[PDB]
RNA sequence: AGUAGAAACAAGGGUGUUUUUUAU
RNA sequence: UUUGUCACCCUGCU
């Protein structure tokens, strides 16, 4: 006997066992070295996909541009890039008279948000491109740049802390002819001049994506600048809002929340004809979506949606598609050269892929440089007519959804509906017709539809049954949603925040996916078990009367010895575990209270401790997770701050390097900072403010302490006089 | 005082002055979060990684005069190195289980009343009485319940306003209390609060936590209050159901 | 507002109609909706539409498959060809000094003849292998004639160890301002690896992952006790399973690569610049009751500077057995088979006599598979889930529990394989055995080859059942598919054993 | 050699000190 | 080979 797992299908349908396809017990594809062929590739696809087009020499920048906007229409079935004018906004205005005042709430909603919001929120979020260093830096680390720049030159108005000022000193930063900055290589000073500047200043970063399932080939992805992520944030402010009243839309939510509209559009075309109607399902996806729709669309879109409105919020609502529709990418790292003859490996950079010799390139190397060549500018590459990863997505599923809601039967005209829902590339379509000849009529106006807009529909990865039966992104519907443990497999296992917060979100996302995905109890036993072995592998945290020479078994078998009941030592102390289905939702030391003896529970829970460490309350108990599909999530856990609540180390290969003033300077903002804390014990609970020095109202309030609680309550006077003596003292020194 | 004291020791040397002065107040709120260093992507490679390393942790200064060197056998139990850029050392993992072996004791008479909401679970569980098995049929349907009993009929707005006024009494602001109920928790806290060594952002979390309503989006097939739900794993499954009345 | 350069940037980034952002915004403003649409799609080329081609019974066809030499093995350690040097010792799994062990069990053989060379290998240099095996055995003996076995040793640094190890063979950094006027200075080779073509062996070896051995090799026991009713039948469940999946040799492959990829890790991050010494070591609970320890051959490791999650580190390998290579020799591509001494187990009274072999090879793995192999226990739950989700699937059409009699009063069956007469069947314990040596060689050989032609099979697996279920499928583009799944196998012994399987499925499936 | 696959790894950075001298 | 005789630090996502 041959044994072959996959005649199993023969007697089990499909989606019962789904699970048995995924691979996910392995190591997923990374990337090895530069990204920029993958970016060179992405910019001629981007030029070719649209070449019949009009070219222009942008006045400001003097860029070679291409426009490809109401260009000729397609012939062929390839991936088009040539959208419509009239299409977009006869699909937003059919749009707005179904849902009616959508447009209008979604404003007055967002406005507020406008003209109340503070600087300081934009110290959250991912890398962002700083163009002082020319690299990629954490969000704080470069609006601190970014405005001690706009600040040692003439710019302050960012000062009243809204974000409404520091946009109108982003911009009134592009009217100079010369402009200071400072490079920490001491230091230095060089003057960059207006165009310089602007081309700096319109740039995004390119590399290449790791750790993605599902593909055989490599792809790349973009980062943001500094002048463009206020203006960013408020479409997309105004994108999330509009999207969370369509009944059509799935992005804004999370998965339980999708899979009950699923089931309720299905139904909903489910029975209102049982016999004179015929229905149908698509699964498909969408090609090359983040190569087409480019910005000169969301223009437009824009304009209509923000009608009838103040003019200063259609102004910093419609910045973003201009700066989008003016870009100009970066390359990525450069090329390594080799010498097999003499043992020479040598890097260049992508500043001299415009003059180099190019003797030293295979032949897709060649005809990709030969025909990038007219669009390189100072690194940086011409690309007007394209989006890229990192991008306006809410609105692309309004577009999205807009084309969907043409497939109303008062619209079809004849007899066709179509419904559906989509978020993003992924879309799921059911048409109806009482025929054979009515379903093929229906998917051709959809499919021709799509093609006016810019939406091309990939007919090498779809399928079209009878309903009953689907896949929307990673879900299976056999007449009902089967559950799908694989996906959820990668995250059975340790974490690597620390001692205390690994315990928690482990048998938390036990209890999740028992509760949702689908598990069951001799399953969740045996998780249990493994995942107790695998963390007491990973903290070298055995019971303590084993043989087992780890380096805190000295130490653990010790606090084992002095102990009078063994059923009190947390498992991170070498000791049992009284886990199981029903206790399952309590913390470890709420569940090992009674049993511990009181010199354990005090030193352990001490509330002075050295290696406790709070920040802020933004932080406590939370942290990020990095699921299999989708981005980096948040989880919220239940736990009691101990001595196991600890932070691991730094890197440290900062010092190497010519930009060590980078850590200086935090230091002695954290020594500051600190001191901030003592003489105002709530400032990381809620955020101060004021316009004066941080000397002022720290000798501001030192007075009212020394006079107030030790003088007005009567403990010692010799101390005051010291206490007054160095306050006059220090606002001395200020020689003020 | 240290305070006063520390504070002139930074205005007397340069570099710390022109910071002090220069700095608005408004403005601290951005140089706080100045950091040289990346949120990971890969952390549990790194925490297997660096779990072999010999100094993986980092501890305040001040255990220098709170714990030795070499132990009984002779380990060392901290390093001599600063942290990348502040003032933390960097300890071994054996300094933990010392702490926890020959370290000093305190009083722990508070840690269940502000951490109420939990022991509210361990001391409801240890009452409850079960029954019967039935196997059969299990239809779900997917609504909105809360998963927080939500203390209070109140909200955000005056949430702070009860948590400022018992955790930071002399820096509330402006504004008073109004009503009777935000009274009686006040002062409720205020005399079981009193001498607390806790964190106050530990505090204020917790109040939070145990004062504030949360509402989330689950299949249930039973019944629908907010006792029950936090025991659902155990009693309703796909095709088995268990009994259970909570005490 | 908006003046200055931002006015004309403005005024370009329009369509290519308009210059003025006024009189762009005064257009958009009083536009009614018209027929636009409906009217535009009467100008399109009717050459664009969405043609359905129906999915019929005679519609697929085999998927086909590369040409080429055939393939060979590609593991860290060896599976089937594998002999183990026990002793017995109550111990538990990592309790004990390693060497101490292995010393023993070098101790248990009795013939160690001087051992020569069967199959040279042909790209490298060959002598440096025996040599090796020559010195691990000197070390061995200096630390068995030495007061205090560590926990570690380090090996000299010889030539032929170095050469094997692959120490001081990066080309130097050098700028490109003075290695300018050079030739043969180009790129890095970037081209698609080499083709090859199925071989036969991976079958016989998956065959071998799903039997039964003598001895328990897991240990689950360490929870909560109980208290209710369904914690009684889960643990009654669980007792079932683990009954079944405790003698699968898949277990072996879990723990002989836990252990290895944790040590290998720990090593390599304790000293980065020495040579260790690191044996492969088994422990296991015999029937009947006895504990015993197995030895498995020895790895040498060589420098680890560790930076990204790519950067490699080289080991050399050494393995014991008793299969010849000669009667597959395309297997063994990249080993150089010496001959090490003589077995002799006795017949009933009679004997027989036979070589044993020492395979050594040259290997290197990196940081992020090193981390993923330290995880193999999630198969178990892999493969479990399924069987789960079948008994409680069958334990709601009739209201009662029905694990009892699934595992020993069966009279269902699932086709598992084929045989030379057709597909045959087997009970719930051969299904939960096999499931379990996929998803154990799912993670043995991972690749994106796999990731690609999972993902696009799944398509026509759907399809497939579609019209299975008469629902009526369609398809717009079927070759594409195809291309794309014939895109992704190019040299991977275990994606060309899956493609296959499929052709199998799709045979008797539509049959 | 090997890892590995559309491009890399097989380590990467700085600090030194200097007109013939009688002896162990 | 070299004007040399020998040392020294640092870093492992920057």
């Amino acid at each position: 006997m041959d044994v072959n797992p996959t005649l199993l299908f023969l007697k089990v349908p499909a989606q019962n066992a789904i699970s048995t396809t995924f691979p996910y017990t392995g190591d997923p594809p990374y990337s090895h070295g530069t990204g920029t062929g993958y970016t060179m590739d992405t910019v001629n696809r981007t030029h070719q996909y649209s070449e019949k087009g009009k070219w222009t020499t942008n006045t400001e920048t003097g860029a070679p541009q291409l426009n490809p906007i109401d260009g000729p229409l397609p012939e062929d079935n390839e991936p088009s890039g040539y959208a419509q004018t009239d299409c977009v906004l006869e699909a937003m205005a059919f749009l707005e008279e179904s849902h009616p005042g959508i447009f209008e709430n979604s404003c007055l909603e967002t406005m507020e948000v406008v003209q109340q919001t503070r600087v300081d929120r934009l110290t959250q979020g991912r890398q962002t491109y700083d163009w002082t260093l020319n690299r990629n830096q954490p969000a704080a680390t470069a609006l601190a740049n970014t405005i001690e720049v706009f600040r040692s030159n003439g710019l302050t108005a960012n000062e009243s802390g809204r974000l409404i000022d520091f946009l109108k000193d982003v911009i009134e930063s592009m009217d100079k002819e010369e402009m200071e900055i400072t490079t920490h290589f001491g230091k230095k000073k060089q003057r960059v001049n207006k165009r310089s500047y602007l081309i700096r200043a319109l740039t995004l970063n390119t590399m290449t994506k790791d750790a993605e399932r599902g593909k055989l080939k490599r792809r790349a992805i973009a980062t943001p600048g500094m002048q463009i992520r206020g203006f960013v944030y408020f479409v997309e402010t105004l994108a999330r809002s509009i999207c969370e009243k369509l009944e059509q839309s799935g992005l804004p939510v999370g998965g339980n929340e999708k899979k009950a509209k699923l089931a309720n559009v299905v139904r909903k075309m489910m029975t209102n004809s049982q016999d004179t109607e015929l229905s149908f399902t698509i699964t498909g996806d969408n090609t090359k979506w983040n190569e087409n729709q480019n910005p000169r669309m969301f223009l437009a879109m824009i304009t209509y949606i923000t009608k009838n409105q103040p003019e200063w919020f259609r102004n910093i609502l419609s910045i973003a598609p201009i700066m989008f529709s003016n870009k100009m990418a970066r390359l990525g790292k450069g090329y390594m050269f080799e010498s097999k003859r003499m043992k020479l490996r040598t890097q260049i950079p992508a500043e001299m892929l415009a003059s180099i010799d190019l003797k030293y390139f295979n032949e897709s190397t060649r005809k990709k440089i030969e025909k990038i060549r007219p669009l390189l500018i100072d690194g940086t590459a011409s690309l007007s007519p394209g989006m890229m990863m990192g991008m306006f997505n809410m609105l692309s599923t309004v577009l999205g959804v807009s084309i969907l809601n043409l497939g109303q039967k008062k619209y079809t005209k004849t007899t066709y509906w179509w419904d559906g829902l989509q978020s993003s590339d992924d879309f799921a379509l059911i048409v109806n017709a009482p025929n054979h000849e009515g379903i093929q009529a229906g998917v051709d106006r959809f499919y021709r539809t799509c093609k006016l807009v810019g939406i091309n529909m990939s007919k090498k990865k779809s399928y079209i049954n009878r309903t009953g039966t689907f896949e929307f992104t990673s879900f299976f519907y056999r007449y009902g949603f089967v559950a799908n443990f694989s996906m959820e497999l990668p995250s059975f296992g340790v974490s690597g925040i620390n001692e205390s917060a690994d315990m928690s979100i482990g048998v938390t996302v036990i209890k999740n996916n028992m509760i949702n995905n689908d598990l069951g109890p001799a399953t969740a036993q045996m998780a249990l078990q493994l995942f107790i072995k695998d963390y007491r592998y990973t903290y070298r945290c055995h019971r303590g009367d084993t043989q087992i020479q780890t380096r805190r078994s000295f130490e653990l078998k010790k606090l084992w010895e002095q102990t009078r009941s063994k059923a009190g030592l947390l498992v991170s102390d070498g000791g049992p575990n009284l886990y199981n289905i029903r206790n399952l939702h309590i913390p470890e030391v709420c569940l090992k209270w009674e049993l511990m003896d009181e010199d354990y529970q005090g030193r352990l829970c001490n509330p002075l401790n050295p290696f406790v460490s709070h920040k802020e309350i933004e932080s406590v108990n939370n942290a990020v997770v990095m699921p299999a599909h989708g981005p980096a999530k948040s989880m919220e856990y239940d736990a009691v701050a101990t001595t196991h609540s600890w932070i691991p180390k730094r890197n440290r290969s900062i010092l190497n390097t010519s930009q060590r003033g980078i850590l200086e300077d935090e230091q002695m903002y954290q020594k500051c900072c600190n001191l901030f804390e003592k003489f105002f014990p709530s400032s990381s609970y809620r955020r101060p403010v004021g316009i004066s020095s941080m000397v002022e109202a720290m000798v501001s309030r030192a007075r009212i302490d020394a006079r107030i609680d030790f003088e007005s309550g009567r403990i010692k006077k010799e101390e005051f006089s010291e206490i007054m003596k160095i306050c006059s003292t220090i606002e001395e020194l200020r020689r003020q | 005082m240290e305070r006063i004291k520390e504070l002139r020791n930074l205005m007397s040397q340069s570099r710390t002055r022109e910071i002090l002065t220069k700095t608005t107040v408004d403005h601290m709120a951005i140089i706080k979060k100045y950091t040289s260093g990346r949120q990971e992507k890969n952390p549990s490679l790194r925490m297997k990684w660096m779990m072999a390393m010999k100094y993986p942790i980092t501890a305040d200064k001040r255990i220098t005069e709170m714990v030795p060197e070499r132990n009984e056998q002779g380990q060392t139990l901290w390093s001599k190195m600063s942290d990348a850029g502040s003032d933390r050392v960097m300890v071994s993992p054996l300094a933990v289980t010392w702490w926890n072996r020959n370290g000093p004791v305190t009083s722990t008479v508070h840690y269940p009343k502000v951490y109420k909401t939990y022991f509210d679970k361990v001391e409801r569980l240890k009452h409850g009485t079960f029954g019967p098995v039935h196997f059969r049929n299990q239809v779900k349907i997917r609504r909105r319940v809360d998963i927080n009993p939500g203390h209070a009929d109140l909200s955000a707005k005056e949430a702070q306003d009860v948590i400022m006024e018992v955790v930071f009494p002399n820096e509330v602001g402006a504004r008073i209390l109004t009503s009777e109920s935000q009274l009686t928790i006040t002062k409720e806290k205020k005399e079981e609060l009193q001498d607390c060594k806790i964190s106050p952002l530990m505090v204020a979390y917790m109040l939070e936590r145990e004062l504030v309503r949360k509402t989330r989006f689950l299949p249930v097939a039973g019944g629908t209050s907010s006792v029950y739900i936090e025991v659902l794993h155990l009693t309703q499954g796909t095709c088995w159901e268990q009994m259970y009345t909570p005490g | 507002e908006i003046t200055g350069t931002m006015r004309r940037l403005a005024d370009q980034s329009l369509p290519p109609n308009f210059s003025c952002l006024e009189n762009f915004r005064a257009y958009v403003d009083g536009f009614e909706p018209n027929g636009c649409i409906e009217g535009k799609l009467s100008q399109m080329s009717k050459e664009v539409n969405a043609k359905i081609e129906p999915f019929l019974k005679t519609t697929p066809r085999p998927i086909k498959l590369p040409d080429g030499p055939p393939c060979f093995q590609r593991s860290k350690f060896l599976l089937m060809d594998a002999l183990k040097l026990s002793i017995e010792d109550p111990s538990h799994e990592g309790e004990g000094i390693p060497l101490y062990d292995a010393i023993k069990c070098m101790r248990t053989f009795f013939g160690w003849k001087e051992p020569y060379i069967v199959k040279p290998h042909e790209r490298g240099i060959n002598s440096n292998y025996l040599l090796s095996w020559k010195q691990v055995l000197a070390e061995l003996q200096d630390i068995e004639n030495e007061e205090k076995i560590p926990r570690t040793k380090n090996m000299k640094k010889t030539s032929q160890l170095k050469w094997a190890l692959g120490e001081n063979m990066a080309p130097e950094k050098v700028d490109f301002d003075n290695c300018r006027d050079i030739s043969d200075l180009k790129q890095y080779d970037s081209d698609e690896p080499e083709l090859r073509s199925l071989s036969s062996w991976i079958q016989n070896e998956f065959n071998k992952a799903c039997e039964l051995t003598d001895s328990i090799w897991i240990e689950l026991d360490e929870i909560g006790e109980d208290v209710a009713p369904i914690e009684y039948i889960a643990s009654m469940r669980r007792n079932y399973f683990t009954a079944e999946v405790s003698h699968c040799r898949a277990t072996e492959y879990i723990m002989k690569g836990v252990y290895i990829n944790t040590a290998l890790l720990n090593a390599s991050c304790a000293a980065m610049d020495d040579f260790q010494l690191i044996p492969m070591i088994s422990k296991c609970r015999t029937k009947e009751g006895r504990r015993k320890t197995n030895l498995y051959g020895f790895i040498i490791k060589g420098r680890s500077h560790l930076r990204n999650d790519t950067d490699v580190v080289n080991f050399v390998s050494m393995e014991f057995s008793l299969t010849d290579p000669r009667l597959e020799p395309h297997k063994w591509e990249k080993y150089c088979v010496l001959e090490i001494g003589d077995m002799l187990l006795r017949s009933a009274i009679g004997q027989m006599s036979r070589p044993m072999f020492l395979y050594v090879r040259t290997n290197g793995t990196s940081k992020i598979k090193m981390k993923w192999g330290m995880e193999m226990r999630r198969c178990l739950l892999q493969s479990l889930q399924q069987i789960e989700s079948m008994i409680e699937a069958e334990s709601s059409v009739k209201e009662k529990d029905m694990t009892k009699e699934f595992f020993e009063n069966k009279s269902e069956t699932w086709p598992i394989g084929e045989s030379p007469k057709g597909v045959e069947e087997g009970s719930i314990g051969k299904v939960c055995r096999t499931l379990l040596a996929k998803s154990v060689f799912n993670s043995l050989y991972a690749s994106p080859q796999l990731e690609g032609f999972s993902a696009e099979s799944r398509k026509l697996l759907l399809v497939v059942q579609a019209l299975r279920d008469n629902l009526e499928p369609g398809t717009f583009d079927l070759g594409g598919l195809y291309e794309a799944i014939e895109e992704c196998l190019i040299n991977d012994p275990w994606v060309l054993l899956n493609a296959s399987w499929f052709n199998s499925f799709l045979t008797h499936a539509l049959r």
